[PDB]
DNA sequence: AAGT
RNA sequence: AGGA
DNA sequence: ACTTTTTCCGG
């Protein structure tokens, strides 16, 4: 049940939430401390290579 | 077993989980550097050139779809209708 | 110059090396503090 | 005439110093009254 | 005379009161916006702290020492900090106080605004001198010590708006009135039997003409005519507050048609 | 703990009018009604700010180091 | 608790100052937020398909 | 201030208005080992053991401790320590990864064995921001 | 608070 | 021991 | 005669 069932993971993050009425429904507003810390793994494209070397 | 296509009986019709399992895995396919099926006119994001490889549907995977017995059904993605 | 260490309720200064007794020179009280650095600290007044 | 152990005190009890201290002895006494 | 009138009402150091007539609204509520929020003044932003063994704890004190209302009358002629030359700060840029303190009295000693003194060249500018508004001469109470306890630290005062900070605040309340008999229908009065017999009439109801019912609703007419009073702090004397206000707003619309200029 | 300097709302400098609060109360007999307008406090902000201030300060000074 | 579909939705990241996931406000009764110091979890996907997932 | 939110006078925040002071008082003490195999309040570097904290011990002062003054972190360190073995291991208290602010008093006393005891306040400020409860 |  |  | 569940998250 506990490791199984249920786990603890990675990439993710918890915090005290507030509404905000000019947000769009569907988004939801991420602290940069957080958006900081939380990292999706891109890979290396010819679309994206230039942008890509930008944020490295 | 293998049911053949003169003999098939599912949807004619794309089912919401096929379309969103073809755009991740052309997706992943894309981004993974893969051949490209279509002009992509600005086109930078894998996802949004999935979904225009789908669209002109040009796209050359295959769902086979399982029944509860274990025989199947093989649907192209071509073939495959795209009301949703 | 020098106080290393002041006695917690007296507050007489100290300077005592460690082996050189945790303990107050008239009184016992082992309390002794610790006496701010000569490094100082700047605050903004916000 | 023989020692038997240790008993905590609780403060302010006949047997703690606090219940015999004024408000400057308890200043003094770094305790706040 | 001109375009929007002014006509005061009562004048003293630290308010005043008058009436804002052949204005726009959105104009009268911009300058009361620019009155809070806009006019630079001076006061301590960086309390460096040598000796505390104060009862209070030395960020305790810096906050204190920020809200210390300071001289903020040639502030027009002190650079703010950042587009001045020197790493760190000068006398072209600031103004630096020093507060030293000691309980040598058996009773409490007392820490006031007074006790600052000022260290740095004033270059011949009224500035810095910690604004002093008290009946005894003594100004705000920083702190207070028993004995052996003493205070040491310096400070060093730059110019900032009260949108960067709320010590930078020129003015306090600013009272901003219009319309006392709703001619405008701009509120709905809520009540329980009588609208005007439940809502207490304002003074200003004197200055102005009441509705008389047997008229229908002026719907062509528009707000004009703002029964104000502005409040200063210390910094800046009021009359100040107000031109400088004026003056502020312009310098912001100024910018807009120069910064349209260089496109 | 320690008189605050501004009133909170609206920046009304207070930290001075302190001891004399204390001394319309305590010297001139006075209510604190009549103390709080005195010193000129109108405003119920400002009003609040000395009214409900507790000085806490004096108690801490009671203590020796 | 999540006794719902709906307890687990997917967003688009607004990258915003201040500590706090920010939501809009008609998105509180499926999650059953109130903003008294209720807080909430964040899952990033690590795939160009498992964001098809939740995008899709 | 929907839904069990609030607005809060950012003018006020600056004023004074609910603000609060913060302390954690952080502890420790020598462990004497049978045959007088001590741990050592000291600032360790190197020498054979490597097993320290990533933190800056640069804080500390000879005798393992901040000073009164000093504005910590991090993982900075707030008490060096050390254990010998059959040697400076590491037995250093760092300032709570998550904390981060100024020390207030550091007070160095005997425990009944006779033994260094060491207690480090640590000082904040905190002023009412976003998510804070009312 | 139920149920082998 | 405490939050929703 | 005899057993097992009960919402989700600093020391
Ligand atoms: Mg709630
Ligand atoms: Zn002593
Ligand atoms: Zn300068
Ligand atoms: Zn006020």
């Amino acid at each position: 049940r506990g490791n199984l069932m249920g786990k603890r993971v990675d990439f993710s993050a918890r915090t005290v939430i507030s509404g905000d009425p000019n947000l769009e429904l569907d988004q939801v507003g991420v602290p940069k401390s957080i958006a900081k810390t939380l990292t999706y793994p891109e890979v290396v494209t010819p679309y994206n290579i230039d942008r890509l070397t930008q944020l490295v | 077993k293998a049911i053949p296509k003169d003999q098939r009986a599912t949807t004619p019709y794309m089912t919401k989980y096929e379309r969103a399992r073809i755009l991740g895995t052309r997706a992943l396919q894309i981004s993974m550097n893969a051949p490209v099926f279509v002009d992509l006119e600005g086109e930078t994001d894998p996802l949004r050139i999935a979904m225009k490889e789908l669209a002109e549907k040009k796209i050359p995977l295959v769902i086979r779809r399982y029944l509860p017995d274990g025989s199947f059904e093989d649907w192209s993605v071509e073939e495959l209708i795209v009301d949703l | 110059a020098t106080l290393k260490y002041i006695c917690a309720e007296c507050s007489s200064k100290l300077s005592l090396s460690r082996t050189d007794a945790v303990r107050c020179k008239d009184c016992g009280h082992r309390i002794l503090l610790k006496a701010r650095t000569k490094r100082l600290v700047q605050f903004e007044a916000r | 005439k023989v020692f038997i152990g240790r008993l905590p005190i609780m403060l302010r009890s006949k047997n703690c110093y606090l219940s015999e201290a004024t408000e400057s002895d308890l200043y003094k006494l770094k305790e706040c009254p | 005379e001109e375009g929007p009138q002014v006509k005061i009402r009562e004048a003293s150091k630290d308010n005043v009161d008058f009436i804002l007539s052949n204005v726009d609204l959105a104009m009268a509520n911009s300058l009361r916006r620019v009155m809070i929020a806009e006019i630079p003044t001076l006061a301590i932003d960086s309390v460096e702290v040598e000796t505390n063994t104060t009862v209070l704890a030395d960020e305790f004190i810096a906050h204190r020492l920020g809200l210390i209302p300071l001289q903020s009358m040639d502030i027009e002629q002190l650079e703010y900090s950042r587009d001045c030359f020197c790493e760190d700060h000068c006398d072209k840029c600031s103004v630096v106080l020093t507060l030293q303190a000691f309980g040598e009295s058996e009773s409490t000693t007392n820490v006031y605004s007074k006790d600052l003194v000022i260290v740095s060249n004033l270059m011949g500018r009224n500035i810095g001198h910690p604004i002093i508004q008290d009946k005894e001469g003594n100004g705000v109470l920083i702190c207070k010590l028993r004995k052996g306890q003493e205070l040491k630290l310096t400070c060093v005062a730059k110019k900032g708006i009260a949108k960067e900070h709320a010590k930078w605040g020129p003015a306090a309340a600013i009272e901003f009135e219009y319309d006392p008999w709703n001619k405008l229908k701009h509120t709905d009065y809520w009540y329980e039997q009588d609208s005007a017999k439940e809502w207490p009439q304002s003074k200003n109801c004197e200055y102005e003409d009441p509705p008389n019912e047997g008229d229908p609703f002026d719907y062509k007419a528009q707000a004009d005519t703002f029964y104000m009073n502005v409040e200063s702090v210390g910094s800046i004397p009021v009359d100040q507050v107000v031109v400088r206000g004026i003056d502020t707003l312009q310098k912001k619309v100024a910018s807009i048609l120069l910064a349209l200029t260089q496109m | 703990m320690i008189v605050p300097v501004r009133c909170f709302s609206c920046g009304k400098v207070v930290g001075d009018k302190w001891e004399s609060y204390l001394n319309l109360l305590q010297e001139d007999e006075l209510d604190e009604g009549t103390a709080l307008s005195r010193l000129g406090l109108k405003r119920y902000c400002c009003r609040r700010m000395i009214l409900t201030h507790v000085d806490l300060i004096e108690k801490f000074l009671r203590y020796n180091p | 608790p999540s006794l719902h579909k709906m307890s687990m939705m997917a967003h688009r990241v607004k990258v915003i100052p201040y500590s706090t996931f920010r939501l809009n406000l008609s998105v509180t009764s499926p999650y059953n937020a109130d903003f008294d110091g209720d807080e909430m979890n964040l899952h990033v996907p690590q795939s160009e398909e498992t964001r098809a997932e939740l995008s899709q | 201030n929907q839904e069990d939110s609030m607005i809060m006078n950012q003018s006020s925040i600056d004023r004074g208005l609910f603000r609060s002071l913060f302390f954690r008082s952080y502890m420790d003490q020598e462990k004497k080992y049978g045959m007088s195999i001590t741990e050592t309040f000291e600032k360790p570097q190197r020498t054979n053991t490597l097993r320290m904290k990533h933190g800056t011990y640069d804080k500390l002062d000879d005798d393992g401790l901040i000073a009164p003054g000093v504005r910590v972190s991090g993982e900075d360190v707030i008490i060096g320590k050390t254990t010998p073995i059959s040697s400076k291991r590491d037995a250093s208290t760092p300032l709570r990864s998550t904390e981060n602010g100024i020390v207030d008093q550091v007070l160095v006393t005997t425990n009944q064995d006779g033994l260094k005891f060491v207690k480090v306040r640590v000082r904040t400020t905190k002023i009412p921001q976003i998510g804070d409860k009312f």
